[PDB]
């Protein structure tokens, strides 16, 4: 059917209407050198620094340095085709990057150009790379939750919107798995969503994007991807592309969710860029503003209070207030969280997710390790009910997780400490959940109050997964109504402390499990 | 009059006739597009060349632009105008009121106050926290800086330490920003403005997404607010957000101004860069200046150049460690490492300084053991090193303490513990007087009333 | 759904063979303002006919 | 490759030629030096450590077309600072700072086929308006553009060939 | 299943959207080449060094 | 016609300057006459004024200043297909064995981009090796790359001849083998062990090794993968080869030193990261074929955080650890169950039953290793009869991962069997769940299926 | 290829007269200012060691000793020199 010969024809045939003849100055050089993808330029008087240079062939390089007698830049893209004394032409823009809500579900290079085979973009114009977030008087505090699907983070880690919340952890740990999983809980509930890949294999992000469409998610998100085999460049340049293009939501009052796949790899390919231009580098060889690359790219996710909106949209959007929701990945070797570029991303986010390599071994997954991670917007990101029902969970595991130290060999006040084992133990087999499948904040709630009022000090260890299974299908045929509002509200009142109370005694007394 | 030759990331190259060259220090200005981009200079090149760091994004700056010279340095509000207002490093306001009333600029370039003028004070500051005022009490008019790694809690205890001292406090206070979080910018200045005390401080903002020369100069922009209230006859507290992304952003532009690179890649004028500012923020006989300064520690290596110069340049120095955060022991201050100029017999009497050294002694003889503990248990110990052992983990608890700034993460409400009320406390753990009570009974609680009464419920 | 696609590919592309001869004439009228015959062409539009 | 290391003594070498007005004398000089440097034996002796008062010297010996003073103290000047293998660039920076004092430029027009030099009169009038400064042309041919011009004056260009209209539409679609 | 089909469909018509747009420049540059002349040229250098 | 040049010598690093306008692109290829023999220039630079800096595919001695320089229009290209199984090359594809010529008909430049994002299969199939241990406790992916974690007296090339024999045999795959930078000795009777195996046939060899100059180490891979791509054009499922991934990553810390440019993290190039996956991201399964890698890996200084370690396994899949022990034993293949691991292991890729079956075993060997930890202290007889159990049931999982490969049929005499997945799923489900605690654990030894376990015990 | 403070004005005084007189030995003229050193032309009878007057009441000390330079650190506040003193 939609292969409407007389459509593809007239496209072209508008093209051929709306294009300009008319003759153009511009502004020349001359390429000098070429050598591991930097590329000096001799002329280009009237060059400016960030621009875009345009190469022979559909191809750029971003202007660097301007001294005295020559331009620096680095091609974005494979550079080994290139020749001393090809052309360049300046163009009289810095580096820019299709924006849009058109872009939504495509796969996208790091330019902006669609890598997917489905054509050309629909974008609303161009936005800028390199940008300076929102000052201090523009922000508002993180107020609405962003929920994952997972027990574990929604519990004792609270993610906000407009927050920064870093996954660290070794690798093959479940760090893309713990972010894809907060991309696709996104799929209902109005955020669009962005995920960058740097330096990943292209297979394991052909897999990504297999599963985003499996789950209908990728209807909802941005796909932006720079391989292990692409130039140093196009990984170092992409996470600003994908803030670019999350900045579009951000500053229209609406929301997003930005991945960032590993600033690892970011600053690994920076490092090399600098290095190959001679930069004196500094503790592990980084360079000297290896901060401030990250710094100055997250701290773009922000939230922005109403006047903004207004102000930047010309009045268009009244009322609204917009945010960008960023998780980047970072990869520690050997669990070492003390490390140069681990500690500099440490202490630019709002807290951090640690991923232990121990507990992923010992199948409890996701392995969140308290103690070590922390939301630092705290509770004040939480639902009513779930701020409740949480309470200090977080530092009762940290607790009960040392406790198993000393009392791996004996223990004394040993009733006390006896309970308090058994009652961390289950929680922890209770707070491991399986890949894929998130569950809604009706579902974690009456499932953390099961928890916490004692319901579960029967039943084994060995039974806490079915049970959990045989009440979540309970309720799913009862009580629709009661899970129909508290997903509709923040939802804590004693009256539903009484309904679920109800729930839980009737389910233990006549139910399978 | 001058034309930009060069422009390699921050820093820009101009060049002007030789008989108009500007002065080092001096602020050029230049039209980027639909913008004004203000030039600081560092170093006369020869042959009217001037080398300059931008005040802002310096993308899009073509070569060949004209630059104007600004015969004058940078040059600041200040004074009781700027009370309440939130400013740039370059003195612009940047909240959205409107202009700053000053009657006077000062430029951010000063000598430090002579040793003539400087005074010295014995009077002690009290403040909520156990730790500090055990183990570091600092004085009035007198230095202090918090040293921890990334998240380890040295912005919480600086909130805390603004809570105890600068609401009780009756002068004026300052509140630099150096290249931290614009969140925690927005969130204190609307508790500020939501307490009814934002009329008695002065806000300097230059946070992590801006350009090095902003992060390079806010520091000083603050200092010079700081100075004007001295000079005044008042008394101040000048807070800053971490002072270590002032050497930091130093760091960043060094090697463009064309400097070899010294021993881990730092400037090679990193100590004379660091004294130049810590050398003027001092108290003198015609007003003081109290302060408090976040001292970030990098990869938590103390002994990286830049801690490791500025441990010399204050009084009291609270060391935070991550492996006492691990065990949710907060504040995670370490006292074997946290020390002050004033833990003096002769200045808080013989009870406090004996009961500090005793603290120090059993927590040393406490990390002594922890060798032979890990191989071969605690069952091998004599039975008085179990004593010394037990008392230990004991204190280890007691320092701990509930923040009024930290209900938002714990829940649990906020603890305000007088001096005379924790040197009695720590006589007691430390004679034997509290045995009978478990470890658990200590963690997280106020004066030892409250332990004694915490282990009813254990 | 594959199947009936690879046919509709060809339904499409035989019928697309009639406007790849029109848009190279609209583009070089474009292109060159002095808009020009179709009889001098007429071979070589065939041509670009065959070879798709 | 001495872009940037020649730009001093050009521009000291026009300074100085201006005080004096003899401008045309110093390009005629510096066009000499310039191909003394290029000779083979030169080039042989400027490579190898010679005491910098020698090899000034022996490169003067060769110089009868200087005038005493002030060729051979720019020679020496440059020897001293080891440079004699700039002065090539000296030539070429020398010629541009004249052409900018003088308000001249130069214009190259490429087309696919001659001009009918009525053309040309109307494109040097154009110029010369585009620019402040007196116009040469040099026209030249090349069938790879096919119709239309390029105009190429320094580093701008006006890329007026069908050749870049049809690559600028192939990248529309 | 059924997105699939759709990727699909859109990436075939892609391609073919690819394949007639170079067909259609190269088209018009032959068209260019064999009809191109002086009385036009000369017409073209008259428009742009009219603006030039 | 020559056109360049040599104007600088400086070790393995020559310059040669062309005309203006006829400068080299980088990565083409130069020749000049090395007085009587020619020697190839790879371009790794271009300098301004027409100077270019080039690596010497060979020793440098004897080049002297001013030598004409041919600019040979496209990089090193080898000759690649059905022409080059059995025979030995070089980097150059020069046939280095003595059997003359090589009857290639195409060539291809060894130099290219991976495959594009919608090339890559959509799927994710597993590579059925015929070996028991591999394929219950680490499986392949096919076009997944497997790090060979070994060290010396193991096997190593047993097991690389027992794969490349079973996935020309029982698949119709050819295999190309790259040595990296290795010694000589073991590449010579490599060669035999193959020759006089008859697998000779169905491999394609590639050597630069120790004694070569840095170029040549540093581009051998790629010549060995890019005979691998003609291999997979043809829709073919081929096995690659690396003698060793640490070499080649440390050829190009040599070369990089050579050029000049700045070092970065513990002494490596800063483009480290980037050499290492422009390489692994080549080798993928295709929509028309696939190439799947067994990788040799030495960890430096024994540090698995080194850069070099680090980088190469940021692409493996799978990891096979072989140990001394196992082979002491009188177990081969001695792979070692505990560290070998396989990121196929999941439920969702590889089935619940095959997932748990493995992590079966894996529990019940390593609770062994510690009851066997028991009886050396304090004797048999202290275990609980709960345990003599376990011990019983250890000892033959242990047994019934050794196999007999066609390859080794010279020292062991019994015939080599293929073992499907299927039936080490049932062996193993069987042995574990207390089925054939009937008869001993000799029974198992050395079997193949379990089907002939039984028939073992029949006649035992 | 960097300069070495061979600079437009300098080099046209030698064009004007290479062999320049010997006018002053005792006397220079800054021609850089950075950090606390200075670059100082001219001072031809200068000594390792030796103190240099600036202007005000400063000194600095000739620590390098060069082909046709001096340098010298400043023994107190630099920002107010410039170029040309
Ligand atoms: N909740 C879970 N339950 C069970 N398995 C899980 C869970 N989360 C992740 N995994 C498993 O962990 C493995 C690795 O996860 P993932 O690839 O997301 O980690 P990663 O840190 O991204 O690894 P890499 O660093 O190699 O990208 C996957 O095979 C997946 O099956
Ligand atoms: N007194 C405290 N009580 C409880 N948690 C605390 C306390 N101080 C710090 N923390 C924890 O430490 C985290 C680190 O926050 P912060 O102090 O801002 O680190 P940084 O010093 O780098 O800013 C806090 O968000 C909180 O989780
Ligand atoms: N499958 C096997 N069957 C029998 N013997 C084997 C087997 N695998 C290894 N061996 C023995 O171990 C030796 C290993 O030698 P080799 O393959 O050269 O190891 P490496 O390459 O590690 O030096 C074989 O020669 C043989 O004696
Ligand atoms: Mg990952
Ligand atoms: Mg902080």
């Amino acid at each position: 059917m939609q292969l409407n010969s007389t459509e593809i024809s007239e496209l072209i045939k508008q093209r051929i209407a709306q294009f300009n003849v008319v003759s153009e100055a511009h502004n020349e050089g001359t390429i000098v050198s070429v050598s591991d993808g930097v590329i000096r330029i001799h002329g280009l008087a009237d060059c400016m620094q960030g621009e875009m240079i345009s190469l022979p062939g559909n191809r750029y390089a971003i202007a660097l340095n301007l001294e005295r007698d020559s331009v620096g830049a680095v091609v974005m893209g494979p550079y080994a085709d290139l020749a001393e004394g090809m052309k360049v032409k300046c163009t009289g823009r810095i580096l820019e990057v299709p924006v849009g809500r058109g872009l939504l579900g495509r796969v996208v290079n790091t330019l902006g150009a669609p890598i997917d085979g489905k054509g050309p973009l629909d974008h609303d114009g161009f936005s800028a790379v390199e940008a300076i977030a929102p000052g201090v008087i523009e922000r508002q505090s993180v107020d609405q939750p962003v929920q994952t699907g997972y027990k574990a983070v929604d519990s004792m880690i609270p993610i906000g919107r407009g927050q920064r919340e870093l996954i660290i952890g070794d690798r093959q740990t479940g760090k893309t798995a713990l972010a894809i999983d907060a991309i696709i809980n996104q799929r209902d509930s109005g955020i669009k969503c962005i995920y960058v890949a740097i330096g990943q294999k292209a297979s394991t992000i052909s897999n990504v994007v297999r599963k985003l469409e499996e789950h209908g998610a990728l209807a909802n998100t941005i796909v932006v991807v720079a391989t292990a085999s692409e130039s140093a460049a196009l990984q170092y340049l992409a996470p600003y592309a994908g803030c670019a293009m999350g900045e579009y939501f951000r500053d229209r009052g609406e929301d997003a969710l930005i991945i960032y796949d590993d600033l690892s790899k970011q600053a690994v390919a920076y490092r090399q860029i600098s290095l190959l231009l001679r930069r004196p580098p500094g503790r592990e060889a980084f360079p000297g503003d290896v901060f401030y690359l990250h710094s100055r790219l997250l701290e773009r996710a922000a939230r922005v209070n109403a006047e903004y909106v207004e102000a930047f949209t010309k009045g268009e959007v009244k009322g609204k207030t917009g945010s960008l929701t960023a998780l980047p990945i970072i990869e520690t070797q050997a669990g070492d969280v003390s490390a140069f570029v681990p500690t500099n991303v440490i202490s630019i986010t709002d807290g951090q997710i640690f991923l232990e390599t121990n507990l992923f071994n010992a199948g409890i997954r996701p392995a969140v390790n308290p103690g070590i991670s922390v939301s630092r917007v705290g509770g004040a990101a939480q639902t009513k009910i779930m701020k409740k029902l949480s309470g200090g969970i977080r530092t009762a595991l940290a607790q009960y997780r040392e406790l198993a130290a000393f009392s791996q060999f004996a223990s004394d006040l040993d009733d006390a400490t006896r309970k308090q084992l058994d009652h961390g133990q289950k929680v922890t087999e209770l707070l491991k959940q399986k890949q894929y499948a998130p569950m809604s904040v009706a579902q974690q709630s009456l499932v953390l109050f099961a928890a916490e009022r004692g319901y579960l000090a029967d039943v084994e260890l060995s039974k806490i997964g079915s049970f959990e299974a045989a009440l979540l299908a309970y309720v799913d045929r009862d009580h629709a109504p009661l899970m129909q509002e508290i997903n509709q509200t923040g939802g804590y009142n004693d009256e539903i402390e009484g309904k679920l109370k109800g729930i839980l005694d009737s389910f233990k007394a006549t139910q399978s499990w | 009059t001058g034309k930009i030759v060069q422009v390699i990331g921050a820093v820009v190259d101009v060049e002007f006739p030789q008989d108009a060259v500007p002065r080092v220090y001096d602020a050029l200005e230049v039209q980027n597009g639909n913008e004004r981009l203000v030039l600081e200079v560092q170093q006369q090149l020869g042959g009217g060349i001037v080398r300059t760091i931008a005040m802002g994004s310096s993308d899009g700056l073509r070569r060949g632009l004209d630059v104007k010279d600004l015969e004058h340095p940078i040059e600041v509000p200040v004074g009781k105008a700027t009370l309440g207002r939130i400013m740039n490093v370059l003195g612009e306001p940047v909240d959205m009121k409107g202009e700053i009333g000053e009657e006077e600029r000062w430029a951010i370039h000063r000598a430090a106050p002579s040793y003539e003028e400087l005074s010295n004070s014995q009077e002690l500051l009290e403040t909520g926290i156990k730790v500090i005022d055990l183990m570091a009490p600092f004085a009035k008019g007198g230095k202090v800086g918090l040293f921890g790694g990334a998240g380890v809690g040295k912005t919480v205890n600086m909130m805390e330490l603004i809570r105890n001292i600068a609401i009780e406090h009756s002068g004026y206070s300052v509140f630099a920003g150096v290249g931290e979080r614009t969140r925690e910018g927005n969130d204190f200045y609307h508790e500020m403005t939501d307490s009814n005390v934002i009329d008695k401080v002065s806000l300097v903002y230059g946070q992590m997404n801006e350009p090095p020369g902003n992060r390079l100069r806010v520091a000083l922009t603050g200092l010079t607010m700081a100075e004007k209230f001295r000079d005044e006859g008042r008394d101040v507290l000048l807070f800053v957000d971490n002072i270590y992304r002032y050497t930091l952003a130093g760091t960043e532009v060094s090697a463009l101004l064309g400097r070899m690179p010294s021993a881990v890649g730092y400037q090679p004028t990193l100590a004379e860069e660091m004294g130049v500012l810590q050398e003027r923020i001092t108290s003198t006989k015609t007003g003081s200046i109290t302060s408090v300064q976040a001292v970030y520690v990098p990869a938590d290596d103390l002994t990286d150049p830049s801690p490791a110069t500025t441990f010399a340049h204050l009084d009291a120095t609270v060391v935070l460690s991550r492996q006492i955060a691990s065990l949710g022991i907060y504040p995670a201050v370490d006292p074997l490492d946290s020390t002050s100029r004033q833990l003096d017999p002769l200045v808080v009497g013989q009870e406090h300084y004996d009961t500090a050294r005793g603290v120090q002694s059993i927590l040393q003889r406490y990390q002594e053991l922890k060798d032979i503990i890990a191989i071969l248990g605690m069952d091998e110990l004599s039975e008085e090193d179990k004593l010394v052992v037990a008392r230990a983990r004991k204190i280890q608890r007691f320092l701990s303490q509930p923040f009024f700034v930290a209900e938002v993460f714990t829940g649990s409400p906020g603890k305000y513990v007088s001096l005379k009320d924790t040197i009695r406390g720590f006589k007691g753990i430390m004679e034997g007087e509290y045995d009978h009570l478990p470890e658990q009974a200590f963690y997280m609680v106020g004066s030892i009333e409250e332990a004694v009464e915490k282990a009813k419920k254990l | 759904a594959q199947a009936e696609i690879e046919a509709e590919r060809k339904r499409a592309r035989e019928e697309l063979r009639k406007q790849v001869a029109i848009l190279a004439v609209a583009g070089a009228e474009k292109i060159i303002e002095r808009s020009v015959d179709e009889a001098a062409n007429s071979d070589i539009v065939d041509k670009l006919v065959a070879e798709l | 490759e001495f872009i940037t290391v020649a730009r001093p003594y050009a521009k000291a070498a026009f300074d100085f030629a201006v005080e004096h007005q003899s401008v045309e004398r110093w390009q005629d000089m510096l066009a000499f030096a310039a191909e003394v440097t290029k000779n083979e034996q030169m080039a042989e002796l400027l490579s190898g450590a010679l005491a910098p008062e020698t090899l000034a010297e022996s490169f003067i010996a060769v110089a009868g077309e200087q005038l005493d003073e002030n060729g051979q103290n720019l020679i020496r000047v440059m020897a001293e600072n080891g440079r004699l293998n700039a002065l090539p660039d000296v030539l070429e920076q020398f010629i541009h700072l004249r052409a900018v004092s003088e308000a001249t430029a130069e214009v190259d027009v490429i087309s696919a086929a001659a001009l009918s030099e009525q053309q040309l009169a109307k494109i040097s009038a154009a110029m010369e308006k585009r620019l402040s400064r007196k116009v040469k042309l040099n026209a030249k041919i090349d069938k790879s553009v096919m119709a239309g011009v390029i105009i190429r004056a320094g580093d701008m260009v006006i890329d007026g060939s069908v050749r870049g209209r049809l690559e600028r539409l192939a990248d529309v679609l």
